């Protein structure tokens, strides 16, 4: 569950 | 696999109460817990995150607390918009959620009233007997059902519902459904409904014979 | 505003595959990851996968893994799911979600959910209901009150609709929800109460209505 | 206030291991010691293990060193025993306890017990109860009072309920506490004193129930 | 390992009254002394450590004293929910406990009634005779009952059982099962059990004949 | 050097809760264990809690434990108090503290306090003050030498400032501690010494001044 | 809990005089003891852990002994910034602090100037009646200001508040406040403050009547 | 389910340099860490190397450090270890493995390990070998039981294939273990138990096979 | 680097039986200690980490136990499939594994059958000269074999193989090579191979004379 | 094997600043913290600071807090220390230091130095130096032994190096250390005892080298 965003 | 569990289930309140709801987690979740509101047939809402952070739009009067493995959530003065479930949910390890919390609307007691359906010629012609009892307008929701046949205890036939509470009176409605065979059916005589409920002092029976 | 569109959901047999898909708008849906959520009333909330913003990391729950893929379309703006291999313990509402913005080394969910869409894996085959009457009586008189209604038995799929007096009577109707019997037909029962001075007099039918076979059928309820 | 649960009792056979554990809320579990002590009708008090709040010193009687392993996982806020080489005479009560807080150069012992788990060390298998009547005459008369009543015979393991005419008789009934025999299986009585001019008229049937064998009897006890 | 040693066993006490019980250590535990309460079918509760601090809670009608070897527990006036057993620990090196005292609800002597239960014929069917002798509603609990068999006394055969002070009127009751193969059973015929109590001026003897 | 600001205190009625903050800088906060120790006319000082450096262990007083909760957030350097159910006797002025360095085996306590920040818990509403004049006249001279002052009675919250003649007059100024009522008002008197013969011919006006109503007086003191 | 106990509570000193303070805890603390000074409207500054070891840059002056249960604070020269509140604090077992002791200038002894203010027509006109007895520039502290009305003494119904010594000459001021309902006040004639003080051979009486 | 599949071993010159691959399937490659891990007779099993999911981080055994590099390739699936300066103690069978999935803070080793593949570190050149026969005799023969079998010796490198008419005797075969010799060549011997009335007239022939050199043996054990 | 050994290195055990096998390290590796089987001429598996945690799949009669340096393993009721090597391993430091325990297959003595092959006149004509001794079906493993040229003990020109348990009857099988150059073995006359072992009351001598 | 180069040091005037650098190679240098040490004449070997090897925790020591900056470039595997506001008594070697690998609960220090670079913090500025002759004569002659020499004196910065006749004469040379004087001018002697039967032929010439100043000075020094 890390950044799954840019 | 991180367990979930949510106290209390269920928790009768009223419209300016401080209530406080509990949740554990079966590992140490740090501080990774967020809190969700689901209203019944509505998307879940995002009320808390990082066990503590308030989001953006959620009124001040929610509050979160708690870390490791013990979490709390606090409403200092509940308003009606905030009768929903409430969820909390684990994010240190992918996503687990507890059984959830549902806050239910308080009110004086009232006793149930029982009615009893016996099945229609057609379904009997059809080889099948339901019989329906109907507990309406009662509060709280626990009740106990028993069908007796013959003054046999039935165990594995019977089915229940329960209804949400209403929007005007914060009551309760249930039905009961035995479904037997038709040759089941026609093998006895006394049907009956049995319902205790903390509003009624005694039992209420209901009860009919086969043809009656 | 934000807003999520799912598609897809319907009845499917065991066994068989089915494709769901979910349309976002009002951000940047290329940016972000998206989160597959299942509820159910047997096992409450469940989550099912995780997909990153640019598809190249991918996560799904035990349960499920080896049997759902999750992908997206950042040109069409559009996420999918295929699902093959479906048991029928995946009957659930299905809600697409977005991620939360937050710092580059903080755990990560999400904070908006979707509409949601219903997926019903069972083997039953639409058929139309059954509507009994629940005739008012002695027997379902308690004082001035009495008790009738309508029960709409062995009908497949959800849902249907029951109205009173073709929409005229709604003050004191209570419809219960749906009950999953052993043959995977469902059944429930819509109750009014009257005042038993008017019980002979006053007609009373229910009218129950199946989109999916277009059934409609308006049953009086006489008394005995 | 400070809470303990206690799970993982059973019947386990002599030779065979047993994990219990002890779940801990109210207090910061990490920050104290932990005792596991048990009790048995025939060593009464009999103080087992304890543990240091970090693990790192643990100490355990001398009848059960080198047997038993205790351990705590402060993550989880959890004490663990793990019990091995079971002997006959281990058949006892367990209860996780929590040392006091107090001065840095005092003494230690508990001051919250836990709810306690049952262990049950023994070789016999489950087996369902024999019910024989025990029939009132002219010989269990005294006056207008006579005794009646069910014996409960080589059933395993504990416990068994009894109720009379289905609950409805509980005034004057005596059920006594189960004894072990020589054979490895229990048996108890339950008696009730009634009125002799009942007899013949009043029907009395008392209802065993046993849970781990799933065993019913309902047994009537007729006048001789 | 020390040993330690509650006087007396069973103290009968009523309410109202000073209660004080002693413990022995086998050697010298300096004041590391703790008393513990249990209620039957309850966890244990603290209610003295270092012999005499009492513990937070616990009323102040509750007293320690004793040093050394010598310890003692005083209850200056006995109220009902003191009724209960109280266990001694020293921890001055690991930990041993007595092997506690029950108090016991005083009251007048009331003499047993006495019921006797021959095998039943199917239980001799199924190879097992089980024979019941039952004494009812008897203070105090110290009775005395032999198995005679053609008046020859048993010894090793024979089981027995009693439970606590009814809630109603304190009083016991008493079974004892005598066990035998059906051929021992059967090369007999007459089967007595005989009763002495502090309440009977003379010993209660109840007897049948095989078969009667 | 060491610097520890607080923030976040105010007015709260009892049962509602309050977040409190001390943002520490010139030094490595992550580094130290902190305090939050408090302060009040009726207990003296007080402590409350303390927390580890990374957070694993914290310890509250038995007056506060179940219903403070103590934190730190070492991104931001900030230390947090989280007060729940506030009680009437919690108010009182609130330090953070940090944990000096020492020995390995030592025990520990605080070197650098706080500013403190003030919370006062009350369900008295927002009010302004009553001022009334304390009139001069025979009874209060004493050779040439006459005392005047207003009375400043029932205002919440605190705090209230007095000047007189716009700040003008200075010497002989005594302005006494305000005082809590049992109405949960305060009180306060502010006296002023001048010259006798100046009574009757010179102008004296009390500018009492309390920000959180936005309330400003000027009252004149004139003789009887 | 260990308890903590300062004396003096107050003492009374002068620039140059060696000062010595005692402390002294409820159980053993061991050396575990710290001292702080705090100034009025100001936060609280180490002085002293360890009992007897000065903190790093604090004066030479100060210095700490003791061990066990009692301990004590000695200012060898005491200089014009030490005139403060100075409390101990045991960190042996949690951490309590003692009621402080203040550091009072010490002066020759003033009688007391004293001043009587009636209840003003606003606030009798608002339903309540305020008397007001000052004490101006008077040391030491310690004085008795009893209200009397119609020679009758009042009891629970007056407030006294003090103000800390001046900067200037090391003075104190004092208010005391009888507060009334309108009806008692109007109920009577005479108002008095009665004072006595070390510097006053006599009590001081100052009274007025009611609409003089 | 897990899979991996190591290549890339076999017989190299000692000072010259070698690559192995793993190919991974059934789970997400990128997303774990992976373990070089060998294992040898003389020293057991033995790490080797470590690297993180995205190769920030590679650790080493200290035999090792310096002349092996482990990389990988996400987008292929596939990890790599090139060993250089090749010594004559690195002969071992090497396996490639997963580290497991746990928490944050926990230690980690591997759950799965690979098919493993051979590395013979030898400066011997590629020999077939001389196959022997062990003549049953009179001092060979016990009852009605004797022995006879065939001796395979100086060959390189393993392995080598042994069947008995061609494959037509299984009963009673045992061949051994290969042994390597100081010249650094293999030998082994296979045995046979027959029936002592056979002899003499039964023809026993041995098939050595070695397909590395393409030797095809077929000998023939005669009595004395 | 952690040593780590294990104890013992095989255990001769049946099925049915209670195994434990203990390991331990030369430092404190707290609990982070992994268990693996391997069976022969197959990779690895796991079974056990964190010392007591089952991985998923293991059945049930595996358990772990130990902390600090003290670690064991157990086995409570031996099945067939679970003959095997265990090994264990620190992953407190870096990555050692100990020596390993092999799980062998108890059975009855068998004396070993003897048997020995001369050089044949092929190989003599090679330049080398091997001689062979054959141990058959025979248990326990420990066995010693001692070449005798003309009575003389040969040391350092021998070597040794043993094969697994045969799966049929769980017996081993033992070869020893004599190697010698052409010159070495004509030098001689007597070749003997003795062979001792404790099922044995007396060692087994099998010998030749060269060129018979 | 393990290697540091420092790099960065020099001349700079008090109050300024200045940046040093060290190089790490052999080892992984992102894995392990670092250690800055100083040596200095009058205070001995004194630590300087230190950091984590992420960065996260560093400290310093009292002499030094509030002016040097610790930092690292994992990338570049390189180590900084940021110096401002130097003192004069900051002049001293400067190491950067490896912390050894030892176990988790350990106390940790350094195990490989580097080569180390030199720090002068002074207000004097750039000057070539003087260099006078000490002259043999009677009256410093013993026998056949004479004692002659060079005094360089009054030079900034360091270093300077002496030689004699191009490097040709070694054998009883003795070359003092240099010695700061109050005017920050450095001032060093070398001398040589030679045969006295050797004056007035042999020649004799020290030879003074400062790169920094490209200052050449070629001294003879002839009896008197």
């Amino acid at each position: 569950n890390a950044n799954p965003n840019a | 696999d991180i367990q979930m569990t949510q106290s209390p289930s269920t928790l009768s309140t009223s419209v300016g109460d401080r209530v406080t709801i509990t949740c554990r987690a079966s590992q140490s979740i740090s501080n990774w817990l967020a809190w969700y509101q689901q209203k019944p047939g509505k998307a879940p809402k995002l009320l808390i995150y990082k066990a503590s952070t308030l989001e953006s739009g959620v009124p001040s009067r929610f509050s979160g607390s708690g870390s490791g493995t013990e979490f709390t959530l606090t409403i200092s003065s509940l308003q009606p918009d905030d009768f929903a479930t409430y969820y909390c949910q684990q994010y240190s390890s992918y996503w687990t959620f507890g059984q959830g919390t549902k806050l239910e609307i308080k009110r004086t007691v009232a006793a149930p009233s029982v009615f009893i359906f016996p099945p229609s010629d057609e379904q009997l012609k059809s080889g099948t007997a339901s019989v329906v009892c109907l507990l309406n307008n009662f509060y709280p929701r626990e009740a106990k059902v028993q069908w007796k046949v013959d003054n046999a205890l039935q165990s594995g036939n019977s089915q229940e519902s329960v209804t949400e509470q209403d929007s005007k009176d914060s009551t309760y409605s249930l039905s009961s459904t035995l479904t037997l065979s038709k040759a089941d059916y026609e093998k006895h005589k006394v049907y009956a409904c049995e319902v205790t409920h903390q509003g009624l002092s005694s039992p209420v029976t209901k009860s009919f014979n086969r043809g009656e | 505003q934000v807003q999520l569109v799912e598609s897809g959901g319907g009845v499917v047999q065991p066994g068989r595959s089915l494709r769901l898909s979910c349309a976002a708008s009002g951000f940047t849906f290329s940016n972000f990851g998206m989160h597959w959520i299942r509820q159910s009333p047997g096992k409450g909330l469940e989550w099912v996968a995780i997909i990153w913003y640019d598809g190249s990391n991918t996560y799904y729950a035990d349960s499920v893994k080896g049997r759902f893929t999750i992908s997206r379309d950042n040109s069409k703006n559009t996420l999918y799911l295929q699902m093959n291999s479906l048991r029928a313990e995946d009957t659930a509402v299905y809600y697409c979600a977005k991620v939360w913005f937050g710092e580059s080394e903080d755990n990560y969910s999400v904070d908006v959910w979707g509409q949601g869409t219903t997926v019903t894996v069972s083997s039953a085959s639409t058929k139309g209901p059954s509507v009994f009457p629940l005739a008012p009586s002695s027997k379902s008189t308690s004082g001035g009150t009495a008790a009738l209604g309508c029960l709409v038995k062995d009908y497949f799929p959800e849902p249907v609709t029951v109205s009173w007096n073709s929409g005229a009577l709604t003050s004191g109707v209570h419809t219960f929800p749906a009950v999953l019997q052993s043959s995977g037909l469902y059944s429930l029962s819509s109750v009014v109460t009257v005042p038993s001075s008017s019980l002979g007099t006053q007609t009373y039918i229910c009218n129950v209505n199946h989109k999916p076979s277009n059934t409609k059928v308006d049953k009086k309820v006489e008394p005995k």
